[PDB]
RNA sequence: AAUGAGACA
RNA sequence: GAACAAUAGUAAGCACAAUCAUAGCACAUAAAAACGUUAGGUCAAGGUGUAGCUUAUGGGUUGGAAAGAAAUGGGCUACA
């Protein structure tokens, strides 16, 4: 699944500069609680659950 | 049809009461008044119970409008509890969960 | 400045309450003793909920064999 | 106006005619039923009340023959019930206005003494020597400019 | 042993989506509620029309598409408007499903006289979350 | 303010007493139009005048 | 309790709209009869029951128009006609056990 | 590089009549999900401070529902399933508002009202004395 | 009486009876093998008993160049259809 | 058969305003959404499942039209409806001194067909006593006349009114009590003489 | 602290 | 079908566990508890297989289901 990973970081990385984009702020410094900040604010899940919140970070660290 | 031939009379007896609600208050006023005399009082009485019997408040019974469950029913979603259950544990139902402290 | 509750949670709160604030005026070393008494430490025991089922939190009805 | 999914996305300017033409003949379909069975749509819980979405008739609502039920079938675009019951008012000796005999004469004139273009029930000259336009024309008593 | 909207375990050879695999007890805490008014707060009334007008939806949706639809609703009430949310399969040729987008949109508007808002999201099948 | 309704009733008998209290009542009643609330009064004028011998028994006469 | 406190509290109901006159404790319920809706004209009770007729009526003419079908009235249909030819149906009228 | 030149075209008819001041204007939004609250606040600041309304936010305590049903279809009374019912509260107080500018807030709050939650409106309209009590009438 | 109808799983899972106590220990001797039909297996999306051609289910959208309406069938042909079936 | 188109997030550019996408609220749509968000319990040993074909990113109401880059777009056009507060009612004691009278209404706003809700038909009226033109004797009697209306710790008078079915006739009506008890409370009548000592105030 | 089972493979 | 100074077992699924709720943590309580057992309870929540009724086991109106010789279970108030 290596290619898999590969395909996942570069993606990312895309993702990334688009939330920016739409965030307003400069995407050269976009940190990953930025991120998080930014994902709990456009989709607003009220769950009990911390693990079942939204999250969007670097597949290094998602995936096992 | 509805789901039941109960069902069926409690629609009757709402739809009765409805046209003789306004005509029973004004009769049921001059019944509740001590003011009034002894003798209009005793033909008023007459005149309210001459009325027709499904023309009852009393009479209406409340039921769940899926099953027609005539006793375990919650009066906020006019539901009975086995169908308040089924739609509650699907997730069906907006802010409502179980009860968890 | 107490509110809630009955006169012996009023009475252990006002307690709690001067023990912490005495901190400030009392050195570090009597502080410790304070600790080993058990003042500075909040009590953690509230009234429990009572079950479906039971007549209180923890006493169950009646059971009958046969 | 289309969906926003892949799927259902024209590709073609093909698909834009079919897929939209396809969309416009539900509305249609919709409110055909709506149409054929108005008891089924009497129930109103809208607050304000909304007139754009209670059921529409189209068949006359008075039977009785009369001037007042004569116009309901002029406005409701029907020329069949209109010229039929025109005819019984004239034979029954009660008077017609004008102007109510000039609006029955634009809404056949308009129409070629035909029905208009309904869900459900080029070359040549598309007008008639033998119309009834021209018939009731001279039978009328006084003639305006309009 | 409890029952309540569950789906029992055999092996290992049925599929299940996400909203079936959790039990009921789960609800607000692993996934949130398939439909969203103001009908259920604290102080707000006109609650027991809400539901039936929601039951009706469920059995009104899975009957007008046999077989294609994927799960179940999701409805959202804005204002005064109503919004329809669902998954489709890939069965029916994109001329039917605008046919039944216009035909459910106009009948449902003038039934419950609002507004209806009707979003399809189209699926090559049914989303497996565990077993399989 | 509904005084003008209760022109024709007698000023001193009990029904006085009584067509006071309800018009205070409908005073209070958001519940019902204006048109509604006339109705109501117009109705107890035809019940008064439809049974007059039995007022005249009650022991007070009565207009 | 002395006569200016009379006065005061008859004028002071005189102008908010209640009973200026003294009134007895059961006779306050015919101004309550009429301050409130009756029972049995709130929306919560004459629109206690949804119209199942219409509910039922407008389903059933969509099943045989083909724009809506119904699972649960094939099952009956297709039920019905086994026992059809089983040989186990319903009787016309007049024809249960009189023969 | 295409765009649609000056598709801008609102009027703004402004009247003799005096506009309404409003003392204070207060907007409690009601809902199931802190989380949803929580993004609508930020959502409602954000457009009140580039309005320049210097609000101010604070949250009520909360109020949890519950009621017992019975757990089975017949009988066995010692087993009960419960439900609980929660609404979360949040407060926006707006100060020194105009009524131009309440109608304009209002709406524009309103239209983005998410589906799950409600909210309700305490406007403190102020005015002058009545005609009456102004004019010396003895 | 809307609302008191069920799903074609729900139904054919209870008429069954594959799931009951009965086929447990060989409690059930019945022998004979009940067979679950599937009433989808023919399905023609607008058609009904009335015969109603819906332009876009059934006949196609555009006829000729010319977009079909709303039309009933005969009484003859709508028999011929149903034979069919 | 038809087949399934790739998504516009491929399309999408990178610097392209987000607002003219979603101009209104709508639904999550997994292909015109270009984060790759990921959401639900994940498995024992696995990641949370992808945003296409999931209803978790479904049933959240979504805050995509609402991104602070298009709340500073938005509201700026509305600016032009608004009017300035007068700088001269800065203080909230000029605006008592100035504007005596505050009056409170409410609206409700529910999802459903209807907006009729008979809790908005209260109007409350608030008038500070100090700010009137009462004498010694009319003040005195108008305590006494309204009740408990009136808070001797504030000096407040609080009307409440909910027999008007409307705002508008509740509030004619709330103005029209505060008028008749000002114009009667300076009606010396001839039996007011007839005080008793254990009625005084003072 | 003696007794109990029938038309379940 | 196991021997850790290891002698035939292996990695996943469900359950326990962990997590979540009771607005800090902790503890505690809730909540959870698989596959099966008792042909356990519920055709009277509702649906439905099979069998039965069809001018009747269906529908409607009016009036009426009393009463405790006695035995027992769970409770409230007491015997200060
Ligand atoms: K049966
Ligand atoms: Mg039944
Ligand atoms: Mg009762
Ligand atoms: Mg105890
Ligand atoms: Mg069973
Ligand atoms: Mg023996
Ligand atoms: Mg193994
Ligand atoms: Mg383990
Ligand atoms: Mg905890
Ligand atoms: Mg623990
Ligand atoms: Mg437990
Ligand atoms: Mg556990
Ligand atoms: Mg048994
Ligand atoms: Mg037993
Ligand atoms: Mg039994
Ligand atoms: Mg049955
Ligand atoms: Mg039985
Ligand atoms: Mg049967
Ligand atoms: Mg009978
Ligand atoms: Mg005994
Ligand atoms: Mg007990
Ligand atoms: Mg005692």
């Amino acid at each position: 699944t290596v290619d898999f990973i590969k395909k996942q970081i570069e993606e990312f990385n895309i993702g990334k500069r688009h939330l920016a984009n739409m965030m307003g702020e400069d995407p050269e410094t976009f940190t990953q609680e930025d991120i998080d900040r930014a994902i709990a604010y456009l989709f607003p899940s009220g769950l009990f659950e911390k693990r079942a919140r939204p999250i969007m970070k670097h597949p290094e660290e998602i995936f096992p | 049809y509805y789901v039941d031939w109960k069902m069926l009379r409690d629609v009757k007896r709402r739809k009765m009461a409805y046209e003789y609600a306004d005509e029973r208050l004004r009769i049921n006023s001059l019944r509740k008044n001590t003011i009034l005399p002894k003798d209009l009082q005793e033909v008023a009485d007459e005149e309210i119970a001459s009325l027709p019997r499904d023309s009852c408040p009393v009479r209406i019974r409340n039921r769940c409008v899926m099953t027609s469950r005539p006793r375990g029913v919650k009066r906020r979603w006019r539901l009975s509890r086995i169908v308040f259950r089924h739609l509650a544990d699907h997730g069906q139902l907006s802010g409502v969960q179980r009860a968890m402290w | 400045a107490v509110s809630g509750g009955g006169r012996s949670a009023q009475a252990g709160a006002v307690r709690l309450a001067m023990a912490r604030a005495l901190c400030s005026f009392v050195t570090e070393d009597e502080v410790e003793w304070m600790r080993q008494a058990g003042l500075l430490t909040a009590d953690p025991r509230v009234r429990e909920r009572k079950k479906p089922g039971q007549e209180g939190a923890r006493r169950k009805f009646t059971w009958k064999k046969r | 106006v289309f969906q926003d999914d892949p799927y259902l996305i024209p590709t073609s300017s093909v698909e834009s005619h079919s897929f939209l033409l396809a969309k416009k003949s539900g509305e249609n379909a919709a409110k055909f039923i709506i149409n054929s069975y108005p008891k089924y749509f009497q129930k109103d819980i809208a607050e304000p009340h909304i007139p754009c979405l209670m059921p529409e008739y189209f068949e006359p609502q008075i039977e009785d023959v009369s001037e007042a039920a004569l116009q309901e079938r002029i406005k409701l675009r029907k020329v069949k019930a209109s010229v039929d019951m025109f005819d019984q008012l004239l034979q029954a000796g009660t008077t017609v206005s004008l102007e109510t005999t000039n609006s029955l004469l634009d809404l056949l004139c308009y129409y070629g003494n035909q029905e208009p273009s309904a869900n459900y029930n080029h070359l040549g000259v598309t007008w008639r020597t033998k119309n009834n336009a021209e018939r009731i024309f001279a039978l009328m008593p006084e003639k305006n400019a309009h | 042993k409890n029952r309540a909207a569950r789906v029992r375990v055999s092996k290992g050879d049925k599929p299940v989506t996400y909203e079936e695999a959790h039990a009921p007890h789960y609800i607000a805490h692993r996934k949130g509620w398939l439909s969203l008014h103001t009908g259920n707060l604290d102080g707000e009334d006109h609650a027991a029309e809400r539901t039936v007008e929601d039951v009706f939806l469920r059995k009104f949706m899975l009957g007008t598409f046999p077989g294609c639809l994927a799960d179940q609703l999701v409805l959202k009430r804005r204002a005064n408007q109503l919004e329809i949310c669902a998954l489709v399969l890939r069965q029916l040729p994109p001329h039917k499903f605008y046919f039944l987008v216009g035909y459910s949109e106009t009948l449902l508007s003038h039934f419950y006289k609002c507004p209806v808002h009707l979003h399809l999201q189209t699926v090559p099948s049914k989303v497996v979350y565990k077993y399989i | 303010f509904l005084d003008k309704y209760l022109q024709d009733f007698p000023k001193q008998g009990p029904i006085r007493h009584f067509m006071e209290l309800v018009t205070c009542g409908l005073s209070k009643n958001p519940y019902l139009s204006v048109k509604q609330k006339v109705e109501h009064i117009e109705w107890f004028r035809n019940y008064f005048n439809e049974k007059r011998v039995i007022l005249k028994e009650s022991g007070i006469q009565l207009n | 309790l002395s006569e200016y406190a009379v006065r005061m509290s008859r004028l002071s109901a005189r102008l908010f709209g209640e009973v200026a006159r003294p009134t007895d404790s059961k006779s306050m319920k015919v101004v309550k009869l009429f301050s409130e809706q009756p029972l049995a004209k709130r929306k919560e009770t004459y629109d206690w029951y949804p119209n199942h007729n219409t509910y039922f009526a407008l389903m059933g003419t969509l099943r045989f128009l083909g724009l809506y079908r119904d699972e649960h009235q094939d099952f009956r249909d297709e039920q019905l006609r086994l026992k059809k030819l089983r040989g186990k149906g319903k009787p016309r009228k007049g024809e249960g056990k009189r023969a | 590089v295409d765009v649609p030149k000056d598709m801008t075209k609102p009027e703004i008819t402004i009247s003799d009549e005096p506009d309404t001041l409003y003392k204070r204007l207060s907007v409690l939004v009601k809902g199931h999900d802190k989380a949803v609250l929580d993004s609508y606040e930020y959502f409602a600041v954000l457009a009140a401070k580039e309005l320049g309304i210097s609000i101010k936010v604070h949250e009520p305590p909360r109020k949890i529902e519950r009621f017992t049903l019975l757990k089975s279809v017949h009988i066995f009374k010692k087993h009960r399933v419960q439900y609980e019912m929660r609404t979360l509260y949040r407060c926006l107080e707006l100060e020194h508002l105009t009524g131009s500018t309440a109608d304009v807030y209002l709406e524009y709050i309103q239209r983005n009202l998410p589906e799950g939650v409600a909210m309700e409106v305490t406007k403190t309209k102020l005015e002058q004395l009545p005609e009456h009590i102004r004019k010396p009438i003895w | 009486s809307f609302f008191t109808k069920l799903t074609a799983d729900e139904l054919w899972k209870g008429a069954l009876a594959e799931s009951g106590a009965g086929a447990r220990k060989g409690r059930g001797k019945r022998t004979k093998k009940k067979r679950r039909k599937d009433l989808n297996r023919g399905q023609i999306i607008g058609e009904g008993r009335h015969g109603f051609l819906w332009p876009g289910l059934n006949i196609p959208l555009m006829r000729n160049g010319a977009v079909q309406t709303i039309a009933q069938r005969s009484k003859e042909d709508q028999e011929k259809v149903e034979a069919d079936m | 058969r038809r087949k399934a188109l790739p998504p516009r997030t491929e399309k999408m550019a990178v610097d392209q305003d987000w607002p003219s996408v979603y101009p209104v609220a709508a639904p999550f749509k997994p292909s015109a959404v270009p984060l790759p968000v990921r959401m639900g319990y994940p498995v024992k040993r696995g990641v949370p499942m992808a945003k296409e074909g999931n209803l978790e990113l479904l049933k959240i109401p979504n805050f995509l039209h609402l991104t602070p880059v298009a709340i500073k777009r938005h509201c700026e056009a509305l600016k032009d409806f608004c009017t300035e507060w007068p700088a001269a009612l800065d203080s909230d004691e000029k605006c008592e001194k100035h504007f005596p009278i505050e009056i409170d209404t409410a609206d409700y706003v529910s999802a459903g067909p209807s907006i009729r809700n008979p809790k908005a038909r209260v109007v409350t009226l608030r008038v500070k006593l100090s700010s009137l033109n009462l004498d010694d004797h009319a003040k005195k009697k108008l305590i006494k006349l309204v009740g408990d209306r009136y808070c001797k710790s504030t000096d407040v008078l609080t009307i409440k009114t909910d027999r008007c079915p409307l705002k508008r006739q509740n509030y004619d009506y709330a103005v029209y009590l505060l008028t008749v008890l000002y114009h009667e409370s300076w009606k010396t009548e001839e039996w007011e003489k007839k005080k008793t000592e254990a009625d005084m105030e003072e």
